[PDB]
């Protein structure tokens, strides 16, 4: 433990839906909040307070209506630094409540994060928060480390992007990576769309939050879409009912699996691109035939959109259909995978060898934000 | 020129039927300071909608003060103050404290929000506004408790020039003629009563003095233009039908005018 | 002044509260230990990787 | 290595259920155990009541390698934590547990050996064999373990109750044979 | 200055709470309490000599709400002198409110209020019964390492009116003379073995003669005769002691010449016990008051 206190480090997962934040060596992040910044459209004040320049997080979310909400990360990439800086500030001083000049900080970047963004993100930590030291590691490589592998292939599927990331001996393979610009946000919108077909409606800014809730309770991936459709058409066996906050009850049927089916059939939301299974396969086919065996054996899921029931079974089937029938296919779907990335940082942060790795503010001041390219994978 | 306005269940619904939003913004443009009550809004989307209408010509046509949600049970409401920043400026604001509700300490359902305004153009130069939407059942207790709120303003800002106004529900079924004897705010010589017990502040076929304005302090009491205190009957003014009127709200704004 | 001990035989009684008493901390310690074992499990494997990254990147 | 499986359809025990556990190791904050009934999942028995500076093997007769009766206090399915206590188990509950365990272990002992004769090479096939065989009865009696054991004993009186199970002839032949070897009362 | 009354104010203010409300203080307030009380403990004797009347209390184990109701009936300091028989931290919801309130009163009234060292008042154990985690979350480990250096200086045992011997745990095979106590230096950890350890860790047992072994895996049990032997040798009349839950809150042993006190009622929610305290009258006539839970 901290038998003499070497300072507990911080771990920050910069999600495009949700930022995740806590202390190294804890087994869960303390603080998880929406990655939104909201500047006021109008001049005024909350009773008993002064005029604020910008809310963040749930404070922004609950004051939505008088703000211009902005997400500073789009599709896993940071687009808007002057807002990103406010999300880090809110993380440190409001959520973790720690002075960041005391604590080393480990940061997560999406796959293929362009060189300029990785620099800029280093520079803001050494010049705006004066942190003692910090480190940047690829979000999917941490989800693999959480599961206790160094070779594997992670489908990581969050709110704003989905990625297939073949990793070998701890490095993600750059070229083999597949993106897909479909994720849990689109699934929420598509679920609103299909739920309008039963005459339900979701205009009010409360109601779109309920639809995100329905998605992450009642949906699941069916193993055979057509047969499930037939089952749903013929029988009330699959229908579940959700109680809205006002006391009205709505029933969900084929929607339950139509929704995440879109990961296998992107064409349902009009995306002319291959489904998560084809993308998986393709990714593996881009890797050396030598290692494909390991990748097939160590397929891992990660991120909140992989939390559907049945999804590992459907991936087992679908990849078995595309693979040579000789291979041991294996899908791993850890129960915590909702936070596999964070936890992977937490673990990585806590290692005896790891606290030799990071860039110190000493090194930073001596070499500038270019050094982050020497001290990421 | 100051006014209070109970807009029955002001919220994202009502601000989207753009016929109603038009009428409501036509009403609200009347005022230099206006208090808007029954804000049933959880994300400030109704309020943002209103501000975008008001500020569409000039980005500072109006500024706003808005309370966090108030209530004992889950039926929260907010207070909204809208003021034109070129006439007045808000100096300070707070909510009057009544303790934790589980332990039974609370005195008000909706913790009166209180505001101190600079007014460079008027005779009275600094003065304070107390906002109350009473719970109809507790009318007697809550109006009486405002006296302690006034004392707290004297203690907090050292200011006698104070204006109390809102929907006190202070007529008919919720405060009958006899109950006034109990109420410090009415029986004390500290306070003038500007909205009389004869004033219809209802768009409904009631005849009920539900909204009220009450003023303390010498500068302020003399700043009132005499006889100017009244309801603003928007049904009469804009020539609406009964049904369109109630679609806006059942309680008219009430106003008073300052020199 | 040789005082010597005596007992009041009957005893006062006061009703103790219903307020629920179990601390979560007793459990959170277990979690901290489970997790610390989880780290130590991984470290053999994961440490090799980081050292390899270190040695490769120290060339630059 | 050979095939293994869950005794019951449920992948995890519920809280307030009493379960049979093998004490695997002793650590500072309690004893690490393996839940025999749930495919040797890790649980942990908490240091409880009397304060210990350090724990001798002998304490509460917890020992090592022993099978013991415990109640489930807390489950985090999200993290896979199961926390157990020996303190709250009554002696009659221990006996009921040992009975439930003995019966269920018997049913498992048959079906693994059935899968051995059927030459099933995957735990997936073994689970499928359980789903179609034991767990149908587990539902029929709405009882974990007892339902399977009761049906398997009925199969000695009359085998026709095995027909509704959706079996290959080979599975049914092997099962009838295997039951006869294990439950014909000596 | 340390704003001692502001600390005590906020601590007591939650008495009427339902649910069990937390109290919020700063690291430099609580860091103050430790560094200011540390001086007090190092000034006063390692073996306390005290004078009646005083109320004596057993383990509290962070059962803060119960501690408040003990004071509610027993009277807040200094209107009643107090001696507490250790085990302040761990297990209960609110270790920090508990130890802070007791450290506060120990600075406010340094000659009217006393704390003895329990077994839990050492690092190695509150590491594992949860106090370290109550710190690690609500403040930080750096704070906890200060509380340890406070606890490493508390007094071990008390003798009231030269006639009642109090300590947390019990006797020792090695406790032959009081001077062996007075020769222990502070600061100190609790070692695994020997006089200091045994004082904190040992137990009475009616099924034993002489120095039996202890299931706690450190130090001894002792039998009904060993009490009688010890009392005579030091001209005492009573041992009072804690360290062990007992249903009545007060449990006599050895022919009514030793008593064990547990002050925490309904301990951890795991047990159905009453909690109790012992009012020593000036004439050295003891009496008991019992905080008993509803069935
Ligand atoms: N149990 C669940 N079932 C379905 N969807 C879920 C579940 N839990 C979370 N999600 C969804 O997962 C998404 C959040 O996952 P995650 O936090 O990994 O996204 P992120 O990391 O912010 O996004 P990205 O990785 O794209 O930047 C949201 O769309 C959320 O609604
Ligand atoms: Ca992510
Ligand atoms: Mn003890």
């Amino acid at each position: 433990m901290c038998d003499e206190d070497e300072t507990t480090a911080l771990v920050c997962d910069n999600g495009s839906g949700l930022v995740k934040a806590g202390f190294a060596g804890d087994d869960a992040p303390r603080a998880v909040f929406p990655s939104i910044v909201g500047r006021p459209r109008h001049q005024g004040v909350m009773v008993g307070m002064g005029q604020k320049d910008s809310y963040v997080g749930d404070e922004a979310q609950s004051k939505r209506g008088i703000l211009t909400l902005k997400y500073p990360i789009e599709h896993g990439i940071i687009t808007n630094w002057d807002d990103m800086e406010k999300i880090w500030h809110h993380t440190f001083y409001n959520e973790l409540r720690v002075a960041p000049e005391e604590h080393p900080t480990l940061l997560t970047e999406a796959p293929l994060n362009p060189k300029a963004n990785r620099e800029k993100m280093t520079q803001i930590m050494f010049e705006t928060f004066n942190v003692p030291a910090m480190y940047v590691a690829i979000q999917a490589v941490l989800s693999l480390y959480a599961s206790g592998r160094t070779t594997g292939i992670v489908l990581d599927s969050g709110d704003g992007v989905t990625h297939n990331v073949p990793i070998y001996e701890g490095y993600a393979l750059p070229h083999a990576i597949m993106r897909l610009d479909l994720a849990g946000r689109d699934l929420t919108d598509y679920l609103m769309k299909i739920l309008t077909e039963r005459g339900y409606s979701f205009v009010t800014t409360a109601e779109r939050e309920i639809v995100r809730d329905i998605k992450e309770k009642l949906c699941y991936v069916a193993l055979d879409f057509e047969n499930e459709m037939a089952t749903a058409a013929s029988s009330s066996s699959l229908e579940k009912s959700y109680e809205l906050p006002d006391g009205q009850v709505i029933t969900i049927g084929n929607e339950r699996f139509r929704c995440p089916e879109t990961l296998f059939q992107p064409s349902f939301i009009g995306m002319e691109s291959a489904g998560i299974h084809e993308t998986t396969y393709n990714s593996i086919m881009k890797c050396d035939i030598d290692i494909r065996k390991d990748l097939y054996a160590n397929n891992v899921m990660s991120g909140g959109t992989t939390m559907y029931p049945g999804i590992a079974d459907r991936m087992q089937k679908e990849i078995t259909a595309l693979a040579p029938s000789t291979m041991k296919i294996k899908i791993i779907a850890p129960p915590e995978r909702k936070y596999s990335v964070w936890i992977g940082g937490s673990i990585l942060a806590s290692l005896s060898t790891f606290q030799q790795m990071w860039i110190t503010k000493q090194e930073y001041d001596e070499a500038g934000p270019s050094i982050v390219h020497r001290k990421c994978f | 020129k100051i006014a209070a306005f109970n807009i029955r269940t002001f919220g994202e619904t009502k601000m989207s039927n753009a016929t109603l939003a038009s009428y409501i913004v036509r009403i609200v443009r009347r005022y230099d300071i206006v208090l808007i009550q029954e804000v049933r809004d959880s994300h400030l989307v109704a309020v943002g909608k209103l501000l975008d209408y008001l500020n569409q010509d000039d980005p500072n046509t109006y500024h706003y003060v808005v309370s966090e949600p108030l209530g004992r049970n889950s039926y929260k409401e907010r207070y909204l103050f809208l003021f034109r920043p070129n006439k007045v400026s808000v100096l300070d604001t707070y909510q009057y404290d009544d303790g934790c509700e589980s332990c039974g300490n609370d005195s008000f359902s909706r913790e009166p929000a209180v505001v101190k305004f600079s007014s460079h153009s008027t005779k009275v130069k600094e003065f304070a506004i107390v906002a109350l939407h009473s719970a109809p059942s507790d009318a007697v207790a809550e109006i009486n408790s405002l006296y302690d709120v006034y004392l707290d303003v004297q203690q907090k800002w050292h200011l006698n020039d104070v204006m109390l106004m809102g929907d006190f529900n202070a007529d008919c079924s919720y405060v009958t003629s006899s109950q006034w004897s109990s109420i410090r705010l009415r029986t004390s010589s500290t306070f003038q009563w500007l909205i009389p017990d004869s004033a219809d502040t209802t768009a409904t076929s009631t005849n009920c003095a539900y909204d009220r304005i009450v003023v303390a302090g010498s500068l302020l009491q003399s700043s009132v233009v005499p006889g100017s205190a009244a309801p603003f009957d928007f049904q009469a003014a804009y020539g609406l039908s009964n049904e369109m009127a109630l679609a806006i709200s059942d309680h008219y704004p009430v106003e008073v005018t300052l020199t | 002044d040789v005082k010597h001990v005596r007992f009041a035989a009957a005893v006062e009684v006061w009703e103790a509260d219903d307020i629920e008493r179990k601390g979560p901390w007793e459990q959170a310690a277990v979690d901290r230990f489970r997790f610390q074992r989880r780290i130590a499990s991984v470290e053999e494997l994961l440490s090799a990787v980081l050292l390899r990254q270190k040695k490769l990147l120290e060339q630059q | 290595p050979g095939l293994s499986c869950r005794f019951y359809q449920h992948k995890f025990p519920e809280v307030e259920d009493v379960v049979m556990v093998n004490v695997r190791s002793i650590a500072e904050m309690g004893a690490y155990v393996s839940l025999l009934e749930y495919n040797n999942i890790e649980g942990m028995i908490l240091l409880s009541e009397l304060s210990r500076r350090r724990i001798r093997s002998i304490n509460k007769l917890i020992r090592i390698g022993r099978n013991e009766c415990v109640v489930v206090i807390r489950v985090d399915k999200e993290k896979g934590y199961i926390d157990l206590s020996k303190r709250r188990v009554s002696p009659e509950e221990a006996i009921k547990c040992e009975d439930k365990f003995t019966k269920s272990k018997t049913v498992y002992s048959i079906l693994r050996h059935v899968a051995e004769v059927l030459e099933y090479t995957k735990d997936e096939q073994l689970e499928s064999l359980f789903q179609r065989t034991a767990w149908v009865f587990d539902d029929k009696y709405k009882r974990p373990g007892y339902g399977a054991y009761d049906a398997f004993k009925h199969a000695v009186s009359d085998p026709s109750i095995l027909d509704s199970l959706d079996l290959n002839e080979d599975e049914r032949e092997v099962l009838i044979n295997n039951i006869n070897r294990r439950l014909t009362p000596q | 200055k340390l704003n001692l009354d502001s600390i005590i104010g906020r601590l007591l203010e939650v008495q009427g709470s339902r649910p069990g409300k937390n109290v919020q203080l700063t690291e430099n307030e609580i860091r103050g309490l430790c560094l200011k009380s540390r001086e007090i403990f190092l000034s006063q004797p390692i073996l306390l000599e005290l004078e009646a009347p005083l109320k004596i209390c057993g383990a509290i184990h962070g059962q803060y709400y119960d501690l408040l109701r003990l004071f509610e009936y027993g009277g807040f300091p200094p209107e009643s002198n107090y001696l507490f028989l250790g085990d302040y931290v761990d297990r209960g919801k609110q270790s920090l409110e508990t130890i802070c309130l007791l450290l506060a009163y120990k600075i406010k009234y340094p000659e009217n209020f006393f704390l003895l060292r329990g077994n839990h008042e050492c690092a190695s154990i509150n590491r594992i019964y949860g106090f370290y985690d109550e710190c690690k979350r609500r403040y930080n480990i750096k704070l906890w390492k200060t509380f340890t250096d406070c606890f490493n200086c508390l007094p071990i045992a008390a003798i009231v009116d030269e006639k009642i011997f109090c300590c947390h745990g019990g006797l020792s095979p090695d406790l032959q003379s009081m001077e062996q106590i007075r020769r222990i230096m502070r600061p100190t950890d609790v070692p695994d073995q020997g006089l200091l350890c045994d004082l904190l860790w040992s137990d009475p047992d009616k099924d034993v003669q002489g120095w039996g072994e202890n299931d706690r895996g450190v130090s001894f049990t002792f039998g009904a005769e060993v009490v009688a032997k010890f009392l005579h040798k030091h001209d005492l009349d009573l041992i009072c002691r804690a360290h062990q839950v007992v249903e009545d809150g007060y449990e006599f042993f050895a022919k009514r010449q030793l008593v064990t006190l547990f002050s925490a009622p309904n301990y951890c929610g795991e047990f159905d016990n009453a909690g109790a305290m012992m009012s020593v009258d000036e004439t050295l006539m003891c009496s008991f008051q019992i905080l008993k839970p509803a069935d």
